[PDB]
């Protein structure tokens, strides 16, 4: 059959309502994987909107699963459990720490015609889960 | 990818010990054919979890990078999925991202293993090509004997492994052991990771004390913990996780007080002796508080200084067990008067305060208020031992644990964390000379050198004069074989032998890959790594295991003790056609089929009637052991030695050793020893005199080793592209560089290359470079400065540091942020 | 498994091969990684009803033909690189190397995996990363202090000429203009040949230009010669779409509907090949036996063989005697110099002379309708890299002049072609003929640049090439490994030094590290069609556009935009140190893009104000822009262009010469004489000491040095080492069968190949693949070439000599027969 | 779910093969042909016995047309573009234009029975997105 998930399309905000280095969380691509949402304000890789500088992740450590903690000053996750970290500004590069994925990104569609930021799909494996669609 | 094949409930399962670091995870590995899956529900896969919803925290390690898809000789397709065993004791399910790689790192055609050795390879008219096993070894040992016949075994020189794990192990270490000393009986050898043939322990085992003389449950019983020249959370994770980390969190507390009913046990403290600050005491902060942690930030080199200040304190303070020294020692009052050093001398030669030496001795030594000594478990690993002098660092150290009491313990030892795993089996090294292998190949001794599961290329001290040398030698080599024309074996090893007589050097590698050194190398072999074939190996606490084989190695590669085999009876039959028979019986015993039958010529033979001398870590009961009672014990094994076994109790060995105060000397004493405080060594100190930085190596918890399969990862490369240097912000203020940019690293010694990594903790005129790597080798600038027992001071160089440039693509795709946790 | 289709709108672009010289058509669909198209037919961009089974025919499409691409910005997309249908050139065929395409794209976990992505610098005994700053303060550092000493005689290229990648009209003419306007330098030499010289300096002295015809002649020819020529091997779909529907009978009609008062019989083919071949087996099994002729030559007798053809039409009368007298000079001359009975003919060549006078009877009596036949002669490596290149064009080109086989349709006197083509350049800035590899070998030049080729594989007495380079990049390295702390001006002179001390500095511009960096100090990442648009022309000069869709690995850069970084760089140097003469040598580079280097070269030739410019579009090139391509689509435009505008797009040139206008100071053909002289002595001196034919060349399946296919595991799998072609009673006799391993040696050199036993190899003589990665030919090829330093390649001979069986061959390696029957 | 749900097709018993004669059936469905032969001696993925049957699908990896079985040299020959893939190589393409070696049938072979029964492919069959339809 058909090689792809069937992702859904879940309304994050608007660009212009989110504000520099304040995170958003959602979840995403269902309510037990929990997501974060956040305009860097300067450009990144994956960054969307009109400063190419929003970006969002799952929070689920990929080593075994613990939330990670979002840092706004350093623009990392943090893992509380074995003490990995995950680099916001480079697609989710593992900084130090005992997992084997980076960090999966959240990819976001940007709307200039409404403002509109949607998550759309996920770029890598969510912690805990056979598939990224359950 | 966003999914993963589950394994079926029936998928098949076997036993595997992590191929890499001392810990020696316990995992499965889980195969199936590649059409099928598991279902979701915890009954209908193989890790009995469920998949129908979402998983909670900690419930598993599984990522794609834990699985693959392997293809058969036969050309069968199979899943796998290499995951931790959550029942094991060494790591209660815990993976690193090492050993969470091993799926990947296990050869396929298509993947990370696509470049692996399939095959004989040799360079002859100036080109790589394939050969034959047979025409391989008709060239190898043609030139071994022809060596033998002319020049006697001084001529055949090697560099070997002597570890555990994957590239060694007790069937391996036994096979190349047997080849090189029984057979070859060449004096001519070197290890992995030394240049002479020694122990990195020659003085904690010459004063009665073996380096892994306990459990890793010691560190749960402790009070104390120092990590000396260690940085564990990167180099030994799950040790450090799976074990410490649960002490300092108070989650042993209880254990404690039901062993020792009648002893205090306060909150439990940690000490690092390391003159950098690491991210193994970024967490231990994080974790215990700032108030439980001592960093002994001590000048490089300075640890016998230390020891000596805080074992001259101790005996001062009266915190030593005197009727322990009466009873269970000898040469105590010669070492208080040879070791003496007041605070002040310590404080001013270590840079560490007063104020702190006192506080590491009271927290570890001093009385408990319920009478008994603090249980302080001293781990030492490569700051030490590659250290200033070896043989001197382990005296000092030695006499303050013997003092103090601290052996034979529960929560205490005074240990190796160790590198890779251990499995070492071996007849006697065959003479009695201390003999400097690289120096000698430089000066242009040997006509033949194997590297044979090692990278001394990227990993020799003074790696760049031993490159220089080897390629000058290899190249004379080359240019005489390539005039050939029609050569038969016979012509061609003349041809080979005659340019060795003219400054060339024949090189063989034993390797899965080519590496670096098919740059110099005439002929390079395939070897098998774990689950390719059967291994056993020990870990920290000498916990042997049975890794099981699970699919085939590619192409023709070969079990190293099964390529010793092969030599073995080349040079054999050849002697037997020549009708030499007292040379030809040296190559007896190698009639070996299986991985197993080395185990049993070798382990299994150890101090057994009408053995010849083995010098085997399972000693003299190590026949109790075979694979099938491997099998049984698990993951979980037996701790060595094996006191018994019997089919209702299994293999039962030995937690602890020298609990009753049995040492392993001639009186069965442990023996204090003098520790003399020389300063740093004048080769060492030359260089420091002319240049500004102290440059500092060792491990980053990312990479292994010599990247020889992180060189091929994606992600790794992608992370890493070049070594790094950590240095001082300060220092790369002045000197104008940032993340992301490449300086020149040099020295009297050598040059190489290291994208500048800034952070804050290092100190100014210190950096630290990631050893041993694919691209910018830390190496070359290190001297050739060695202990007693050719023992390298690797922790001991000067250098300066230049800027060539801003390399762009780094600063887009790298990450310089703090690998620090906060 | 299974296959993610390409959305119905999906992004596509048009793509032209990477390869071989036919050009094939392909479109490159990309969408992002997690949408996929629907299996109904207007739901997916291939507009293909993969809800039930596909028809045979439909579709080219396997896994090998798509990947994942994951741009700098971080975004992942599918990639799908289909053949075109509706391009003219390949009608939707794909070739196994053109069908890899989508793989041999670059991916981080891919068969790309290894393509270079950042400059790389051999530092202290060990290769490292550098900055591309670094490597060009190194690069211009040397090239500047190289030409302030010695002048541009201490400087040396070896750099691809031709089309595709690794070539095409913005990478020529950006190298060109470096080496010869910018360095100036005469000591360069080409991909394929060791001196500045043409393949085909005869045909085109007599005013034949030799790609003179349309890929449609082959299917209005009555009769198809290929000489020297494996054309289902090397120029496949050009084989498959146009000769074999001409045997097929399928070009009959139109053949009738152009000529409505000639006979048209059976078409036929004729090979003139010492070896029986692939191309040969199925051409008999398409045509049958009594359609098909094989010229099963002697190895270097063509010159006799075309010189008894020559002379036999003349006495027959089968020529056009009103052709010679308006359109010719030289015919009474070359008949007097060329002469050659039948019998002599036949004991030279060793073809009977019966089968000489049928292939003379088939091409050239005339029909009974009174018409000459129309034969199309193709020719390709085995003459021209055959026994003395120029003197084998003329006799050939003299038998297809008399016969008027060129400028009438279905005729051609042709080149097969090996890449693509894609030639603009300045003036080559000497007069003198410099074989480099041997000045090289005897210790001339400071610096070697090695451009989008490897000659360690590819050479002609290639061994004695390897030797030599790597002694000398061995004393740079031992010079540079001294140095501590060197700044870029120390390391300059450290280098220079050493060069003045037999060294060499060695630079590789490369897709991959490859076997040049067992010597290079130097290594620059390079781009490839796809990752930079790029232009280029087929074997019957029609140009397209291949168009960007991806971004390179790293910092890879199109060759063209490395020349001007380079060319800059010179420029600033100069300029610093007050030289303005020489600052002024480096202008003309200010390029952003590789449409830029187009505009600069192809699109300035023969205009007013440009400099000398030599270029394959002609003085009408200026008329061709990236967007007038675009609009043209795969079919392009064939070359020259006549005209553009709006309404009709860009109009060109079917065939050359239908006027008989030939390219020469009077406007005629010339004849020239073709001296038969045997083989040269440095080859028969091979052939008197040692036993077997050492002929060489090409396989389907591996594409030239398998760069790319040296990664790829089905290859690797097929062909881990190169193979040797034998015949069965010599494996016999040598006790060697499928699998084993020989040695094949002689004066010249040594190399290794696996044995694979063929039925129809004859006696004494072998078949070794060229250029491998395990197991070197060129190392048994000699160093004679002829006066324009072109190398007899296939003139070699040596023995062989059994290593022994490797097991794994035996049970992984097919040794079945790979000409159909 | 990551695999594709095959059907347990039944070709025959495997004594009823004689040696390098073939035998015509379809799988996975009946727009896909495919040839089984017991090849008389031992080859890689070859089950029974004696380790040497094997099946393949037919449609040449090319373009679709379907190719013949030799049963003298144990290879299957397409007419239309002259590929050609061994039968005792895992389908490895010998010569010719395809991107993908033969796919190969997987067939379980049951003791117990005798049955050879088709059981899923290895490769991708011409003209299809995936296997199974
Ligand atoms: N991630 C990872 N783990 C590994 C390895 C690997 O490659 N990767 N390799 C394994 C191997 S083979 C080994 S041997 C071990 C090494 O394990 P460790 O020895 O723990 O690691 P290193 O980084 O070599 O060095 C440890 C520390 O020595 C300190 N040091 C330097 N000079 C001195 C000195 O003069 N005195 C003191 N007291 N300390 C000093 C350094 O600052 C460093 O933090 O790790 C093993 N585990
Ligand atoms: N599959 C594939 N196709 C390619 C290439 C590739 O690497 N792979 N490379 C491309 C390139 S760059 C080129 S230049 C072309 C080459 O295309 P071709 O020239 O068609 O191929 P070759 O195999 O080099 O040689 C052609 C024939 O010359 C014959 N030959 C040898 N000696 C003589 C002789 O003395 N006289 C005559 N008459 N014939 C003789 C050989 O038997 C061989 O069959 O192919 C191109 N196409
Ligand atoms: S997973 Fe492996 S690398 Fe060490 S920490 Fe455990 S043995
Ligand atoms: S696909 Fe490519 S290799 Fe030639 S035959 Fe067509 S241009
Ligand atoms: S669960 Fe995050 S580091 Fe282990
Ligand atoms: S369809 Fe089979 S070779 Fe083209
Ligand atoms: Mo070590
Ligand atoms: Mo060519």
């Amino acid at each position: 059959l058909r090689t792809t998930l069937q992702y859904p399309a879940t309304q994050v905000s608007v660009a212009k309502n989110l504000k520099a280095n304040e995170p958003v969380s959602f979840t995403y691509p269902d309510t037990s994987s929990p997501c974060v949402a956040v305009k860097l304000g300067s450009p990144v890789p994956g960054g969307v909107g009109p400063n190419n500088d929003i970006v969002a992740y799952s929070v689920l450590c990929t080593h075994m699963g613990c939330p990670t903690s979002y840092d706004k000053s350093s623009k990392t996750f943090k893992c509380p459990c074995h003490f990995t970290e995950f680099d916001a500004e480079k697609a989710g590069q593992m900084i130090c720490g005992q997992a084997t994925e980076n960090l999966p990104r959240v990819l976001l569609r940007y709307d200039e015609a409404s403002d509109a930021l949607t998550a759309v799909g996920v770029d890598g494996l969510i912690y805990g889960r056979q598939a990224n669609v359950i | 990818n966003d999914r993963i094949t589950l394994p079926p409930a029936n998928a098949q399962r076997t036993n595997m010990t992590c191929h890499f670091c001392i810990v020696g995870c316990g995992y499965h590995v889980y195969k199936w054919p590649e059409l099928q899956e598991g279902g979701r529900a915890p009954e209908q896969n193989a890790l009995g979890l469920d998949f129908r919803k979402q998983l909670p925290p900690l419930a598993v390690t599984l990522t794609p990078a834990m699985t693959n898809v392997v293809t058969e000789h036969n050309g069968r397709r199979y899943n796998i999925m290499v995951v931790p065993d959550k029942a094991c004791v060494v790591n209660s399910g815990l993976s690193s991202t090492r050993g969470g790689k091993m799926a990947s790192y296990m050869y396929t055609p298509t993947g990370d293993g696509k470049q692996r050795l399939k095959a004989p390879r040799l360079y002859a008219a100036d080109q790589w090509v394939d050969t034959t096993w047979d025409h391989a070894m008709a060239l190898y040992a043609g030139l071994i004997k022809k060596t033998l016949d002319k020049d006697g075994p001084q001529g055949v020189f090697f560099s070997c492994f002597d570890h555990g794990g994957a590239g060694g192990g007790f069937e391996n270490t036994w096979g190349t052991g047997k080849l090189m000393f029984s057979a070859i009986q060449t004096p001519m050898v070197r290890i992995h990771n030394r240049p002479a043939y020694n122990s990195e322990c020659h003085a904690t085992r010459e004063m009665g004390i073996g380096e892994l003389n306990n459990a890793y449950e010691d560190a749960q019983l402790a009070d104390v913990i120092w990590s000396i020249g260690n940085n564990p959370y990167e180099s030994q994770t799950n040790y450090f996780l799976n074990h410490w980390l649960p002490n300092l969190q108070g989650a042993t507390t209880s254990k404690k007080k039901e062993r020792f009913p009648n002893e205090n046990f306060p909150q439990a403290r940690i000490i690092f002796v390391d003159p950098r600050e690491t991210p193994s005491v970024a967490i231990a902060r994080h974790v215990a508080g700032n108030d439980r942690v001592l960093h002994l930030a001590i000048e490089p080199g300075t640890d016998t200084a230390l020891f000596n200040g805080l074992f001259t304190y101790v005996v001062e303070q009266g915190w030593i067990d005197k009727p322990f020294i009466e009873a269970h020692t000898k040469g105590f009052d010669d070492a208080v008067k040879t070791n003496r050093l007041s605070l002040d001398e310590c404080s001013n030669i270590t840079g560490v305060p007063v104020d702190m030496l006192k506080r590491a001795a009271e927290w570890s030594y001093k009385p408990k208020a319920s009478g008994q000594a603090p249980r302080t478990m001293h781990a030492y690993e490569k700051g030490i031992i590659w250290g200033n002098d070896n043989y001197v660092i382990q005296s000092a150290l030695l006499d303050l644990v013997i003092a103090t009491h601290n052996v034979g313990r529960r929560g205490t030892g005074c240990v190796r964390m160790g590198g890779h795993q251990e499995g070492y089996t071996r007849p006697p090294y065959p003479g009695d000379k201390k003999i400097y292998i690289d120096q000698e190949l430089i000066k242009g001794k040997g006509r033949i050198m194997t590297w044979w599961g090692c990278n001394n290329f990227q990993t020799s001290n003074n790696a760049q004069a031993l490159r220089e040398a080897i390629l000058q030698r290899s190249a004379i080599v080359k240019q005489a074989m390539q005039k050939a024309r029609g050569a038969t074996t016979e012509e061609m090893v003349d041809v080979i032998y005659e340019a060795t007589q003219n400054g060339g050097l024949f090189v063989t590698s034993i390797n899965l890959y080519p590496t670096k050194l098919a740059e110099a190398a005439h002929l390079m072999l395939p070897a098998a790594h774990p689950g390719e074939m059967n291994l056993t190996s020990m870990n920290g606490e000498r916990r042997i295991r049975l890794s099981e084989k699970f699919m085939d190695p590619p192409g023709t590669a070969m079990a190293d003790c099964l390529i010793a085999a092969r030599i073995a009876n080349a040079l054999r039959d050849m002697y037997q056609k020549d009708g030499k028979a007292e040379m030809a019986a040296q190559f007896e015993g190698f009639d070996w089929k299986t991985e197993e039958d080395a185990f049993n010529d070798g382990f299994r033979r150890a101090g057994q009637p009408g053995a010849p001398a083995i010098d085997s870590q399972g000693g003299s009961t190590g026949h109790l052991v075979t694979y099938d009672r491997l099998r049984k014990s698990g993951n979980n094994g037996v701790q060595l030695p094996v006191v018994s076994w019997d089919e209702s109790k299994g293999l039962v060995g030995t937690e602890m050793l020298y609990t009753e105060g049995k040492f392993d000397t001639d009186d069965g004493k442990a023996h204090f020893k003098p520790a003399p405080w020389n300063g740093l060594p004048a080769t060492v100190q030359q260089q420091k005199d002319k240049y500004r930085f102290w440059l500092n190596n060792g491990r980053n918890n990312e990479v292994w080793q010599t990247a020889y399969h992180d060189q091929y990862n994606s992600l790794m490369q992608e992370r890493y592209p070049m070594a790094y240097i950590e240095m001082n912000p300060d220092d790369c203020k002045q000197l104008d560089v940032t993340g992301g940019d490449i300086v020149e690293v040099y020295n009297d010694f050598g040059s190489t290359f290291a994208m500048v990594y800034p952070v804050a903790e290092i100190k100014r005129g210190q950096t630290f470079m990631l050893f041993g790597y694919v691209n910018g080798i830390q190496g070359d600038v290190t001297t050739d400065w060695t202990d007693r027992n050719i023992i390298p001071y690797y922790k001991g160089t000067w250098g300066d540091i230049r800027k060539v440039g801003s390399m762009e693509e780094f600063k887009r795709t790298v990450s310089f942020k703090s690998r620090r946790f906060a």
